[PDB]
């Protein structure tokens, strides 16, 4: 249970993977309502996951940050590069349009399947090592993978607060801040001005 | 006398010597301290 | 052991005398449901507690400054002193953990008996105990915890709020430490009292 | 310098309407000899604007382009015994009032004739529930969280 | 740039858009939606000029690709590369930050 001595709600009963009986608001109380949020949870885990070393590693390699990348965009005329080098079709209409013609009709076929299972776990192309064959290792990785991505979903928060708190900066730069004195410049500072 | 208090009960008699009582100390606080804008006490 | 604050005054129904401390004071009638009662007496126990080490700490290492043991800035001073972290790291840690706590301890008046057990170390769990006194690691020593114990905590408790009132008023009005203000009423009493400060 | 306003005490024109009322109570003053009772009664007037306008002066106020102090409403620390503080003030004891009446209307609610509560009140009663309205926020929160503040009907 | 080839790829892409990826969603979706008063169509209320022209958007595509939606695609595809267009040709707009 998420929170030690307090009731769990009746919509939720602890089958579910990382089913720990949190819904303060009580969102999840139609059962396809709760469907469709344990399939809408799962894409925002999985994109959050994509995210995190697509921000950090960028940063370590002295590529700029996750903030620097998308400057070009604003400048008139931009170039965009991709490890140091410039990618001759890298400007905002062309990426724009092929990024709606490609994620459109990919995001159009995960629409056209019905089956809640495969909704949310598809199997098939997408499981080419078998890890989905064996039932109890099944569920242990789904486990694993609501952990980690609720962790992703968090770590995502922590991007955005600290990028409006440090504007214009890096994550791994405020990691580098904090360990440079730590008793002294972290989120105190900014609490309490 | 029981009736005599009965009548200092009812509402206007009452109503008349609270009002009265809150006017008097309203006044004497503004005597005391006049003129008062904000409250710089704190 | 009950007793009157007023002797004249007949005690309210709700306040029989189970309760540790009970002297018959609610004129007020603001413990009336059972529950405001339960939720005032711990509310009374944590507040006189804070309390009790509140004043410990604005009264002894200032009455330890004046003797001349050692030389430590004033309460009302503390703030501005120096130390190895800012202020505001200081006040992010203590809320952290102080929600944590308070949230464990807000979950055993809810419902006693319910966060008795370690959350890591599962083999770790207070003994079975009522609610606003946990036993086990809080009392190492194992002293009883009689209800004589009890009426004199909550009665030393009230005098620690009563301090910490008279504390904060005191400072509020002539901006001193109340150990200087014990001295001064001590060389004079006569003309050193609530009057002539005001 | 909050919305473009100067402090009252380093602001001309507030000198210059103190100067305007001294001056009007002086040529008020000139009338009579300053041994008689309305000398005395005017130089008390001018004595008080001059304390008001000394203690308008230190207190923060902000003085307008007119030489009026302007109050501000909107929260800064600066100014928060202007509204905030007596707003806190009169919202304490309006509780008070309101539930002063509050617990006399519920104590004499079953009564066998209870309008004879509101014509003539019962003085024991109500003084014995003047002072619980001490505590109204107290009382007012817990019987909120207990659900007895409102009636479901 | 070249209003042709914009112009050209524009319409192209949203009639791909219409015709593949979002048809099956805007079908159900008019499938759902149907104009009614009064708990009947307003054809079938009275209404002698409400009639649905199924001439118009009866077609031989293999899905039912009819006229309207052509109009209404090309329309999108046409909008969108006309704002391409006057948005490359003004060098100015929040570029300043
Ligand atoms: C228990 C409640 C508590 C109370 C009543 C006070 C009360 C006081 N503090 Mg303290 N403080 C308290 C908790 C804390 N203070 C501080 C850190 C400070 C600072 C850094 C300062 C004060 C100051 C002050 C004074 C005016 C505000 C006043 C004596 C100020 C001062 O000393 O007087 C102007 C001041 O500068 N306090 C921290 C660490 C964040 C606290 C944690 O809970
Ligand atoms: C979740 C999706 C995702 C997205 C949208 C991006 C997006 C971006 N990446 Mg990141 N990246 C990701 C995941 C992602 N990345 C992952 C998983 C890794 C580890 C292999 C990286 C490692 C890198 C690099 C980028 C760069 C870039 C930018 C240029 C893209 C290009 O093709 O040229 C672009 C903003 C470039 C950059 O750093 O920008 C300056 C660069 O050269 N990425
Ligand atoms: C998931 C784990 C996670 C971790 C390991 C970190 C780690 C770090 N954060 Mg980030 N952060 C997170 C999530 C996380 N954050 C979230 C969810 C938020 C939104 C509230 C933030 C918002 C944030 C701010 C506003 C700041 C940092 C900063 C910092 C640094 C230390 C100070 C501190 O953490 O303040 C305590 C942070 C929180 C209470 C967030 C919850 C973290 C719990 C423990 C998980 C360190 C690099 C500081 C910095 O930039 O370094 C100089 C700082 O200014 N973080
Ligand atoms: C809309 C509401 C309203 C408000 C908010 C005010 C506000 C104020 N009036 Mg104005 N006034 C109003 C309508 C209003 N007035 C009307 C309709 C009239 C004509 C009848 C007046 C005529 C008027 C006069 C004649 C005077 C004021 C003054 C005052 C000031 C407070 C008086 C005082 O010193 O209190 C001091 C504090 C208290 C009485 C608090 C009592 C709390 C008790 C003791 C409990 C303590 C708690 C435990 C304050 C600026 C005075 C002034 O000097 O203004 C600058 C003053 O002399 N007013
Ligand atoms: C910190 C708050 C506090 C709280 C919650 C309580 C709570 C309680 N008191 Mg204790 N008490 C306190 C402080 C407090 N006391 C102090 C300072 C003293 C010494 C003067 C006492 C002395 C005392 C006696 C002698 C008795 C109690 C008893 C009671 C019980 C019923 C009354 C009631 O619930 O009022 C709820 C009270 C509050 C919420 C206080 C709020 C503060 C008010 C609104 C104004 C602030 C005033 C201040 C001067 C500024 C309840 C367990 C009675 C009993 O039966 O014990 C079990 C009993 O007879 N108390
Ligand atoms: C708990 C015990 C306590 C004690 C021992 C003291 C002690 C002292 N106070 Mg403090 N005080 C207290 C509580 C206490 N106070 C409380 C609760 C308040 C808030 C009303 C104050 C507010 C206060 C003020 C405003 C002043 C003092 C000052 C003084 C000193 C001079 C006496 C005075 O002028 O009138 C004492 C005034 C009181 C209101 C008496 C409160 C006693 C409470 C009700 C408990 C008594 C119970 C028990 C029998 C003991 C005296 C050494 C004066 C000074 O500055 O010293 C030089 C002064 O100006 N006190
Ligand atoms: C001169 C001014 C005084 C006028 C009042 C005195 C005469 C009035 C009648 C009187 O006292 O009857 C005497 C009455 C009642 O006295 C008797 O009481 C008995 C009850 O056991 C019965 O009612 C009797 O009929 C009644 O006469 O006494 C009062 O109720 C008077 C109360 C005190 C009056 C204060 C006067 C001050 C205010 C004046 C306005
Ligand atoms: C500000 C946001 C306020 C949100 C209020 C809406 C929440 C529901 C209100 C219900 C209510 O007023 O009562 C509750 C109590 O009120 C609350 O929980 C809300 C308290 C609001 C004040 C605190 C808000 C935060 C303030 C931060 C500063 C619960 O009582 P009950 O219906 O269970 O009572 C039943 C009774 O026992 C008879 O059976
Ligand atoms: C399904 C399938 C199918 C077939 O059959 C087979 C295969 C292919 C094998 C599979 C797949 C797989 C995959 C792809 C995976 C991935 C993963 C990931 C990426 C994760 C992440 C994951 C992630 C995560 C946890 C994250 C975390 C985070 C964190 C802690 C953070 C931190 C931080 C820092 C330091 C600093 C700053 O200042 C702040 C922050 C930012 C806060
Ligand atoms: C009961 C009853 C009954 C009826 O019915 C009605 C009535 C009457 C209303 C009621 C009431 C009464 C009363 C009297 C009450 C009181 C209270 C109080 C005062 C509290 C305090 C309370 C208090 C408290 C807790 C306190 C606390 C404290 C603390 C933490 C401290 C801290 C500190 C220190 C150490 C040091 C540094 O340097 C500073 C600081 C940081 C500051
Ligand atoms: C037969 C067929 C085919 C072909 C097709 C095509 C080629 C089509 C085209 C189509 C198109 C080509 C269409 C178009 C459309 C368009 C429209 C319908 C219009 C639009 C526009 C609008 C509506 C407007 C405009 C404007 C103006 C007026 C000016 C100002 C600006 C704006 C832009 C607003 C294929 C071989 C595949 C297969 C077999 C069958």
């Amino acid at each position: 249970e998420w929170m030690p001595g307090q009731p769990r709600p009746a919509h939720l009963d602890g089958s579910a993977p990382g089913d720990f009986g949190f819904d303060p608001l009580g969102l999840g109380e139609v059962p396809e309502n709760l469907e469709r949020f344990k399939e809408s949870e799962l894409i925002h885990c999985r994109w959050a996951m994509l995210a995190v070393p697509g921000i950090l590693v960028p940063e370590a390699l002295g590529l700029g940050n996750w903030v620097k990348a998308q400057e070009w965009a604003a400048l008139p005329g931009g170039q965009a590069t991709y490890l140091g080098n410039p990618v001759p079709w890298g400007n905002l209409p062309t990426i724009l349009a092929i990024e709606f013609l490609a994620i459109a009709f990919v995001e159009h076929q995960r629409s056209m399947e019905k089956d809640s299972e495969k909704k949310k776990y598809p199997g098939g192309a997408f499981d080419p090592l078998g890890y989905s064959k064996d039932p109890k290792k099944f569920e242990e990785l789904k486990l694993k993978e609501i952990k980690n991505g609720r962790l992703a979903l968090l770590a995502f928060v922590g991007f955005c607060i600290q990028q409006s708190a440090y504007p214009g900066t890096g994550p791994l730069e405020n990691l580098a801040t904090h360990l440079a004195d730590p008793w002294h410049n972290n989120i105190g500072d900014i609490v309490i001005p | 006398m029981r009736d005599f208090k009965t009548y200092l009960s009812v509402a206007p008699v009452l109503s008349t010597l609270w009002f009265g009582s809150l006017a008097g100390l309203l006044i004497e606080i503004n005597r005391f301290f006049p003129d008062a804008l904000t409250f710089p006490f704190f | 052991k009950k007793g009157e604050w007023l002797p004249g005054l007949a005690s309210p129904g709700y306040l029989t005398g189970s309760l540790p401390g009970d002297n018959g004071f609610d004129p007020l009638a603001l413990a009336e449901d059972p529950e405001n009662l339960r939720w005032f007496v711990q509310a009374e126990l944590v507040n006189g507690r804070w309390a009790m080490l509140g004043v410990a700490g604005m009264l002894l290492p200032e009455v330890f400054t004046s003797i001349g043991i050692i030389d430590v800035p004033k309460w009302y001073d503390a703030g501005k002193s120096e130390y190895f972290a800012s202020s505001s790291t200081l006040f992010v840690i203590e809320f952290i953990l102080f929600h944590y706590v308070e949230i464990r301890r807000w979950q055993d008046i809810k419902n006693p008996g319910c966060v008795n057990q370690d959350p890591i170390f599962k083999q770790y769990s207070l003994p079975p105990n009522e609610c606003g006194y946990p036993g086990g690691i809080f009392n190492p020593l194992n002293f009883a915890p009689t209800t004589e114990a009890k009426e004199k905590e909550l009665a030393n408790g009230r005098l620690a709020m009563l301090a910490f009132l008279g504390f904060i008023v005191q400072h509020n009005v002539t901006g001193k430490g109340p150990f200087d203000n014990l001295q001064q009423h001590l060389s004079d009493p006569w003309h050193n009292t609530i009057i002539q400060t005001f | 310098d909050i919305a473009g306003l100067t402090p009252c005490k380093e602001s001309k024109q507030f000198a210059k309407r103190e100067k305007q009322a001294l001056k009007k109570l002086q040529a008020s003053l000139k009338l009579y000899a300053d041994d008689s009772a309305p000398a005395l009664a005017i130089k008390a007037t001018m004595e008080k604007t001059k304390k008001r306008f000394d203690n308008y002066g230190k207190y923060g106020l902000l003085c307008g382009s007119d030489g009026l102090p302007h109050l501000i409403v909107s929260g800064d620390q600066r100014h928060w015994g202007e509204f905030i503080t007596p707003g806190i003030l009169f919202l304490y004891i309006a509780g008070w009032i309101g539930w002063v009446g509050r617990s006399y209307l519920i104590a004499i609610r079953d009564e066998k004739k209870p309008t004879q509560k509101e014509i003539i009140i019962d003085v024991p009663l109500a003084s014995s529930l003047l002072f619980r309205g001490f505590s109204w926020p107290v009382a007012a929160y817990r019987e909120l969280l207990n659900g007895e503040l409102v009636d479901n009907n | 740039l070249s209003p042709s080839l914009v112009i050209s790829l524009s319409t192209g892409l949203s009639l791909f858009l219409g015709r593949f990826v979002f048809f099956n969603f805007q079908r159900e979706n008019m499938a759902k939606q149907v104009p009614e008063q009064n708990g009947m169509s307003h054809f079938e209320a009275g209404d002698t000029r409400a009639k649905e022209y199924v001439s118009l958007l009866k077609s031989n595509d293999p899905v039912g690709f009819n006229i309207v939606d052509v109009l209404a695609w090309g329309s999108i595809g046409h909008i969108v590369a006309y704002y391409i267009l006057a948005t490359a040709s003004n060098g100015y707009d929040p570029s300043f930050f």
